[PDB]
RNA sequence: AGUAGUAACAAGAG
RNA sequence: CUCUGCU
């Protein structure tokens, strides 16, 4: 019994993002729970990376591209590349 | 266009597929759609990236031309689809099957007459 | 001196002047009142042609059902629905043999279509019966209602977006012991909930709605047509897809091709028959429709054809293809509005719904309706008549023409095993069959063999209105062939005149119709000029857009006169603004805005082509610069027109008669749905151009897009600190509203 | 009355 | 007294 441990040892919204993403990709999250744990930890670390760090003279310095649906993630990437000119 | 004499002849029109919109031959339908997404909805492109040099050049010129265009993006996208994507149609014809001649088919070829007409402008080398 | 137009045929051959034999200038015959009588007549007639079949009672719906399959062989020339399973299977087997791999390749193509087909495909189509409301609704509306009901019932397997998943939900719904729906009753608005038992929902899922075909030309008596429910259409789409894939691979099947594609295919095939026929062989061509074709095409035979076609395919594919014939074999036909009873002595009217004909006394009816009610009473169940046999206005046109072409291919010399042989063209109930035989006796023998074989398969040739002549001239689906198809302009006359889309779309459509008729239907140039003049006059009168210089008085005359005085270049004015008509044979293909662009006044050009004008409204790309046109004969056509979107591209008022009916709530819901969708486009401009994707709610996508757009705009400097702060705070407020609910 | 034709209109719903 | 003129 590990999935309950993942549920109880993570932020509710982080696990929500993990499960919604997986369900988007069409995987049964009750069997391959190792990928579930890996995705959850990766999202968590990304949030910490973008946590408490702000750009100001308050605004988030780091935009978390992961954890959002594919079209929205690519929309974010395209908008950033079109405004700043960074290569897509 | 140049209008020559009209000749009354026993016209025999055969039904065959012709092109009404030649499209941008170098770019297939999918490439045209990708270019349209780039030009009209750059942010909503997604993961697609333009590779064919023809795509890059036409996307560039169109973006430069479409600068500060208040026209609805949907209309611009539809007009670009018409301009770029090739479209064919089965039509009874008697002369050239190129678009420059099909669009004036009503004017040129008739039941008993042929109107010798030469559409103006450049003609595709193919 | 008695002038007689028909005597013109003494010199001009009938085909060359066939246009004169079309009264299409006059109004088509419409149907007044209810269609319940026509539906009852159709049900009784269909059950009469199969009376010698086997009677059973369905164990699920409880309604009596009639099976004419493998019934007694016909003993007379009257139409008969006793199709033989062995004969149809044999015809399909020989079709497969003569066209190796047709079934396999078609099945794989259908497999890929089934894989890649989404639920949104069902939005296409019109007047789809909505089981939730017991009335005809637009296909999209009926689909949305069915999806909502399924979601409320736990059928939450359709969010994948795939049509096959929706079909799985459809079966799961039928297997449910009970159902819940939402209906509005006004007595004040009440959103009541109705509970349907298993049998009632089953009956209302197989129910087929019926109405009377209006504006139908060439028939003295009106006929009843039917439209299916939402459950049926899903499987019907796949069945038709497979049948159409099969048809495209058949030389004799001209149904999938249309218009000039249809004419070219038919011309080529008839030419091939005339070519491969031996010189010494006597050749004849038969023109004919099939009497009671729809009433006799039993759905059990369609099930047999599908099962044969899906041989060796995956069992799930066989299921997906075979479900539709199963449901149709157990289909039910709604009667309709009902009847209207009058009392002259007391001078009052009343409308009796068709649901209460199974109990009403028979003294209220006239003789004909009296006997129709008496004959149909056994089949009446819950306001619907069981119609297991036949195909009441079936949509299996593709499958039916597959069967017809299979029988048609049965005429090859390797199959006839005789001197005579036959081929031809099949399309729905119409056929043109060419018989080649050494002598007239051979021609007659071949004709008899083909007719008897058709009787065996269930196809009944109409001897009443079919005739045979020497090969070279014939008729097929209102196409008259006289050694080569001849143009019949009278068919396209109703298309002329004001279409009624809007001022710009209607000018573009009128000029395009004239141009297309010149190209196709042999519309001479002088007659083209006539048509242009008459269309412009009709357009001006309809749109009250006479030239400003004219003295004609109309409620729009003052504004047009003021505009006429205002403009410096009169020629640049559009015809909708009192400008002159510059059209001619030269420029029928040029939109008026582009034609008069160089002549337009600068200010007038800006006002007319102002993108911020409130008149222009743009829906999804699929409904841009296109219109639906109904020809005198045939189904609806999607006509695309070239028009520059100007202030004249407005929308006409929408019928508000639903405002004073119990079902206004649907209209309100539509309003709100649009209110949401337009905002989604405000956040995702490409939603209109191409359908958006995602699983998250609309609010989540919009708020995330707003946040990211705010950050990018700030970085580019398009917005200041205060604007970004307000946007972020509003987004947080939206989040709190969603959370609290 | 009359339109019209196999069933309706000759207003309908509050 | 209000609503509708293809619902
Ligand atoms: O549209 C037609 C043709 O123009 C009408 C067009 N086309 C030809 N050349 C060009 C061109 O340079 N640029 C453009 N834009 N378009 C061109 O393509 C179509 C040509 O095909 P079609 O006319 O339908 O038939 P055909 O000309 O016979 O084409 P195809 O059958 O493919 O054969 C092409 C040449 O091959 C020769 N050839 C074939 N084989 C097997 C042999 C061979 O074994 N030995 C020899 N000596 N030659 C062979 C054919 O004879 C033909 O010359």
């Amino acid at each position: 019994g590990m999935e309950d441990f993942v549920r109880q040892c993570f932020n509710p919204m982080i696990v929500e993002l993990a499960e919604k993403a997986m369900k988007e990709y069409g995987e049964d999250p009750k069997i391959e729970t190792n990928k579930f744990a890996s995705i959850c930890t990766h999202l968590e670390v990304c949030f910490m990376y973008s946590d408490f760090h702000f750009i100001d003279e308050l605004k988030h310095r780091f935009e978390i591209i992961e954890g959002r649906d594919r079209t929205m993630a690519w929309t974010v990437v395209n908008s950033i590349c079109n405004t700043t000119g960074v290569e897509k | 266009g140049t209008f020559g004499p009209v000749h009354f002849r026993n016209q025999v029109k055969i039904r065959r597929r012709v092109d009404i919109n030649p499209g941008h031959a170098d770019l297939s339908a999918k490439e045209a759609q990708d270019v349209i997404m780039e030009v009209v909805f750059p942010n909503e492109v997604g993961a697609r990236i333009l590779t064919s040099e023809s795509q890059l050049t036409i996307t560039k010129e169109k973006k430069k031309e479409l600068q500060d265009c208040k026209i609805a993006p949907l209309m611009v996208a539809y007009m670009l689809e018409r301009e770029l994507v090739r479209k064919t149609r089965f039509l009874p014809v008697a002369g050239g099957t190129s678009s420059v001649y099909i669009e004036v088919l009503h004017l040129t070829q008739g039941t008993c007459w042929e109107q010798m007409y030469t559409p103006g402008g450049e003609v595709r080398n193919d | 001196m008695d002038v007689n137009p028909t005597l013109l045929f003494l010199k001009v051959p009938v085909q060359n002047a066939i246009s004169t034999t079309f009264p299409y200038t006059g109004d088509p015959p419409y149907s007044h009142g209810t269609g319940t009588g026509y539906t009852m007549d159709t049900v009784n007639r269909t059950h009469k042609y199969s009376e010698k079949g086997k009677w059973t009672t369905n164990t699920e719906t409880g309604a009596p059902q009639l099976n004419p399959i493998d019934g007694p062989l016909p003993e007379d020339n009257e139409p008969s629905g006793y199709a033989q399973t062995d004969c149809v299977l044999e015809a399909m087997a020989f079709l497969e043999e003569s066209h190796p791999g047709i079934f396999e390749n078609s099945c794989l193509e259908t497999m890929e279509i089934v894989q890649q087909t989404r639920v949104d495909k069902l939005t296409q189509g019109r007047q789809t019966y909505d089981w939730t409301l017991n009335r005809n609704q637009p296909a999209a509306t009926a689909l949305a209602n069915t999806i909502e009901v399924f979601r409320s019932n736990g059928l939450t397997a359709n969010e994948s977006g795939r049509l096959i998943d929706f079909l799985k939900d459809v079966m799961d719904s039928m297997d449910k012991e009970e159902m819940e729906i939402t209906t509005h009753f006004q007595r004040t608005i009440g959103k009541k909930k109705q509970r349907l038992n298993k049998r009632s929902y089953l009956i209302r899922a197989l129910t087929l709605n019926t109405m009377t075909k209006d504006a139908e030309r060439g028939k003295l008596k009106r006929r009843a047509i039917a439209t299916p429910g939402m459950q049926i259409r899903g499987f019907v789409y796949f069945v038709e897809a497979l049948a159409r894939s099969i048809c495209e691979k058949l030389e004799q099947s001209g149904l999938p091709v249309g218009g000039n594609e249809k004419k070219a295919k038919l011309a080529n095939v008839v030419r091939k028959m005339m070519t491969n026929s031996q010189d010494t062989e006597l050749s004849f061509t038969i023109t004919g429709d099939n009497t009671k074709w729809n009433e006799n095409q039993n759905p059990r035979m369609f099930l047999a054809m599908i099962t044969y076609i899906t041989r060796n395919q995956p069992e799930w594919f066989r299921n997906v293809l075979s479900i539709a014939p199963i449901m149709f074999s157990n289909k039910m036909a709604r009667l309709g509005k009902g009847y209207m009873f009058e009392s002259k002595s007391m001078k009052l009217r009343t409308q009796v719904p068709a649901e209460m004909l199974a109990n009403i006394d028979l003294k209220y009816f006239n003789k004909s309706t009296r006997e129709k009610i008496e004959k149909i009473r056994p089949l009446l169940i819950d306001g619907t008549a069981s119609l297991s046999p036949g195909m009441m206005m079936g949509m299996f046109n593709m499958l039916s023409t597959v069967l017809g072409v299979s029988i048609l291919n049965l005429g090859q010399k390797k199959y006839t095993k005789t001197t005579y042989w036959w081929d031809g063209l099949q399309s729905s109930d119409d056929f043109a069959l060419i018989v080649n035989a050494p002598n007239h006796e051979g021609i007659q023998a071949g004709v008899d063999r083909f007719y008897r074989t058709c009787k065996l398969v269930g196809i009944n040739m109409s001897k009443k209105k079919s005739y045979i002549n020497r090969t070279g001239t014939f008729e097929f689906t209102s196409f008259f062939y006289r050694y080569g198809f001849v143009a019949n302009f009278s068919m396209e006359l109703p298309s002329f005149g004001v279409s009624g889309i809007n001022e710009s779309a209607d000018m573009s459509v009128g000029v395009t119709v004239i141009k297309n008729n010149m190209i196709n239907n042999d519309l001479g140039p002088a007659t083209a000029q006539m048509a242009l003049q008459l269309f412009i006059k009709d357009y001006r009168y309809t749109y009250r857009c006479h030239r400003g210089d004219t003295q004609i008085q109309t409620r729009r005359a003052f504004e047009l006169k003021k505009l006429w005085e205002q403009t410096r270049s009169k020629a640049g004015l559009l015809v909708s603004d009192g400008g002159p008509n510059l059209y001619n044979i030269r420029n029928l293909h040029i939109p008026e805005v582009c034609l008069k662009w160089e002549l337009m006044d600068e200010d007038y050009q800006g006002r007319l082509c102002n993108p911020m004008n409130p008149f222009v409204s743009h829906k999804e790309i699929d409904s841009v610069n296109n219109a639906v046109v109904m020809p005198a004969h045939g189904p609806a056509k999607s006509m695309e027109y070239d028009a520059v979107a100007t202030t004249h591209s407005w929308i006409p008022k929408r019928n508000r008669s639903i405002l004073n009916t119990s079902q206004r709530g649907i209209l309100e819901d539509e309003q709100m749905y649009q209110k949401c969708c337009n905002l989604f486009e405000k956040f995702f401009p490409s939603s209109s151009y191409r359908r958006p994707v995602g699983i998250s709610s609309m609010v989540e996508a919009m708020v995330s897009r707003a946040r990211i757009d705010a950050r990018i705009d700030f970085e580019s400097g398009r917005i200041k600190k205060e604007e970004f702060a307000e946007i972020m705070k509003i987004c947080s407020t939206i989040e709190e509203l969603r959370r609290q609910k």
